[PDB]
């Protein structure tokens, strides 16, 4: 059947550069390949159905090219509203298959995050479960190392995550992880702690609290 | 005759032509086109 | 004008067959068709059929031939799909599209779309979430702002709207995606950011609405000293 | 441990154009990607500039992406840094950092040694 | 085009008007996906 994929997989660059990317396909064909812009959970919006061609409604701010089994499609220009994932799809034949993706977003000087931490309360610990979250906030790169340090030890395999896409407002994203225990093996341990460090930092941060306290 | 946005014949596309140089020596000649015919007189006709 | 209405939430045991429906209204029925999309939490599409309700021709994926089946009515002016061995990976978005590109040369690709049905595929059972706060403590304060909020487990169907219930005391809120735990529950966490001058004394309370039930559930955050 | 340091810098007229050096022995290079930062006269510090294996382009801080560009050598260890018609602001200590984490998107300020560079 | 517009058992998006209830005039198109009048008189939309 037909496969196609998408390169490269992600682009970054500031509000008004130029942006262009490229799909390419197994069969080489000249026409019946078309082009998507979408967003997570969101509703994918046409662009290009056939190779460099266009309805009414698109906006010129969007084209394509190519011939063979790699065709381009090019962005005349970026704002923050824009961040999606565009995609190729392909109809010459009824199976049909769709890209792999590219993220487009904005590029930004470097933002420190918010750091804090989030410990427990007694009506979560009389359930028997005992958890703790932390908290980065509104910091650029897409991870930054978020360590839990129970007793002044590092800890791992007993967290979970969640993330943020990119915020439109002003380019930054946060990002989490929280922390899961039983009450056990909670009281097990006298003193919480979580450490950040980060690339506009000035030095490892740590965050901390205990249980006689 | 290259866009082939006529997939189907039933809407099917359109064109009008006006202003231009109509060298029917190339058009409809050149070796893609399989078939070429033309009713009521001759190409050689109409090229001039 | 043309557009589509999708029915509400739908939830059922695995492998169990389902009805859902595309509500299709604006100008003339006879001149729309309709197809199928479901899209996950990140996942990539999925495409499940194509009907033309006008003429009745349908064809299928063949992921999904055999096990799935549309059928559109004019009469009651909406289109249907069947579903049969449902599974936990069919927890999702499902979409109706509508293809008007077949009669004025834009071939083969949808333009409208309605509102989107989630499902879902779990041995769970529908109840409301579970809420507890949490207290910070003053030591904990960070440049003279401090944050509070709330998390919410253990609820059953999806969606659910976590928020704070009105007015401007949400300046400062923040709010995270979901997670499904291994026993069939979903989850959520939600934060918000209070200066020195109003924290604890603003008495904030998070609020959340189980919407399957329209059940509401809320809880207060207080700091300590 | 992951040790760097710097060479080069020093004295310059205003309006010229210099290189910094910077190069590291004993370790693999290709795991981290290779940063740069800069230290104005008493004040705090700020990034400056990175480079990465893929070699599509690189990244740079609002500063200098406009005047300056970056290089690394992934079979000699070699980075380098390109200074053009330096000003009175540019008078500062850099720092030659690893972005101290194996195969990682975003960075960590390991900055292992610097030196200053001036205008006259 | 069969050599590259093919599929094994595609090409569905090939179509052309099979029934209409009266010819078309010279150089006339018709965009119109009404239910032909089969026989009986056309029904609005519905089988029968």
């Amino acid at each position: 059947d037909i496969q196609m994929t998408q390169s490269p997989s992600s682009l970054s660059a500031s509000v008004g550069d130029r942006v262009t990317i490229t799909c390419r396909a197994s069969q080489g064909i000249s026409s019946w390949l078309a082009w998507y812009q979408q967003k997570p959970g969101k509703a994918p919006k046409l662009l290009i159905y056939d190779a460099s061609n266009l309805e009414t409604g698109v906006p010129s701010r969007f084209s394509g090219s190519g011939s063979g089994t790699d065709f381009t499609f090019t962005i005349s220009s970026l704002q923050p509203e824009d961040i999606a994932t565009y995609y190729c799809q392909q109809y010459d034949n009824l199976p049909l298959t769709f890209g792999g993706g590219t993220k487009v977003e904005i590029k930004r000087t470097v933002a420190a995050p918010s750091v804090f931490i989030f410990p427990p309360s007694d009506e979560q610990l009389k359930s028997g479960t005992a958890s703790v979250v932390c908290l980065l906030n509104n910091f650029y790169p897409r991870e930054a190392k978020v360590q839990w340090k129970v007793d002044n030890a590092l800890q791992s395999g007993n967290s979970q995550e969640s993330v943020t896409e990119q915020d439109s407002k002003d380019s930054t994203y946060s990002l989490s992880s929280t922390l899961t225990l039983s009450k056990a093996d909670y009281e097990k341990h006298k003193v919480y702690a979580c450490e950040v460090t980060h690339q506009g930092l000035s030095s490892p941060v740590t965050k901390s609290f205990n249980r006689g306290e | 005759f290259n866009a082939t946005r006529f997939a189907s014949v039933y809407a099917w596309n359109r064109k009008r032509i006006s202003n231009c140089v109509a060298d029917y020596s190339v058009l409809y000649n050149l070796a893609p086109f399989f078939t070429f015919k033309c009713y009521g007189v001759s190409p050689t006709k109409l090229n001039d | 004008q043309v557009q589509l209405v999708q029915s509400g939430a739908e939830v059922k045991k695995p492998g169990s067959s389902v009805k859902v429906s595309c509500k299709a209204s604006g100008g003339t029925f006879s001149s729309y068709a309709i197809s199928w999309v479901r899209q996950a939490p990140g996942q990539g599409l999925e495409w499940m059929g194509r009907i033309i309700p006008i003429f009745g021709t349908a064809n299928y994926a063949q992921k999904f031939q055999g096990r799935v089946t549309i059928t559109a009515d004019e009469s009651t002016s909406t289109a249907y799909m069947e579903l049969s061995s449902l599974r936990s990976e069919d927890t999702a978005v499902y979409y109706c599209a509508s293809l008007a590109s077949y009669s004025s040369g834009w071939e083969d690709v949808f333009d409208i779309w309605g509102q989107g049905t989630m499902v879902t595929v779990s041995s769970a059972s529908t109840k409301g979430p579970s809420v507890f706060p949490l207290a910070p403590s003053s030591k904990s304060t960070s440049g003279g702002t401090a944050a509070l909020g709330c998390l919410v487990k253990d609820y059953f169907p999806e969606p659910v709207t976590v928020s704070w219930n009105s007015g401007a005391l949400t300046s400062g809120v923040h709010t995270f995606p979901a997670v499904l735990q291994s026993s069939g529950l979903y989850s959520l966490s939600s934060v918000v950011t209070v200066p020195s001058s109003s924290l604890g004394t603003q008495t904030y309370i998070c609020n959340v609405n189980h919407k399957p039930s329209n059940t509401k559930v809320d809880k207060k955050v207080e700091p300590k000293s | 441990q992951v040790q760097l340091q710097e060479s080069g810098g020093g004295l310059v007229q205003p309006g010229g154009s210099l290189r910094l050096s910077c190069a590291a022995s004993g370790r693999t290079i290709s795991r981290y990607a290779m940063s740069w930062f800069r230290q104005a006269p008493g004040k705090e510090r700020e990034f400056v500039a990175v480079a990465r294996r893929s070699g599509d382009g690189a990244f740079y801080a609002d500063s200098v992406q406009g005047r300056f560009t970056v290089s690394r050598d992934d079979a000699k260890n070699t980075v380098y840094l390109q200074m053009n018609s330096l000003k009175p602001e540019d008078t500062a200590v850099y720092y030659c950092a690893i972005d101290s984490d194996t195969f990682y998107s975003g960075s960590y300020d390991y900055w292992g040694q610097g030196t200053q560079v001036t205008v006259s | 085009s069969n050599k590259l517009d093919s599929k094994v058992s595609g090409n569905y998006n090939y179509l052309y008007r099979l029934f209409r209830k009266s010819n078309l005039k010279p150089f006339e198109r018709d965009i119109s996906t009404e239910i032909y009048q089969a026989g009986n008189k056309p029904c609005n939309g519905v089988a029968g």
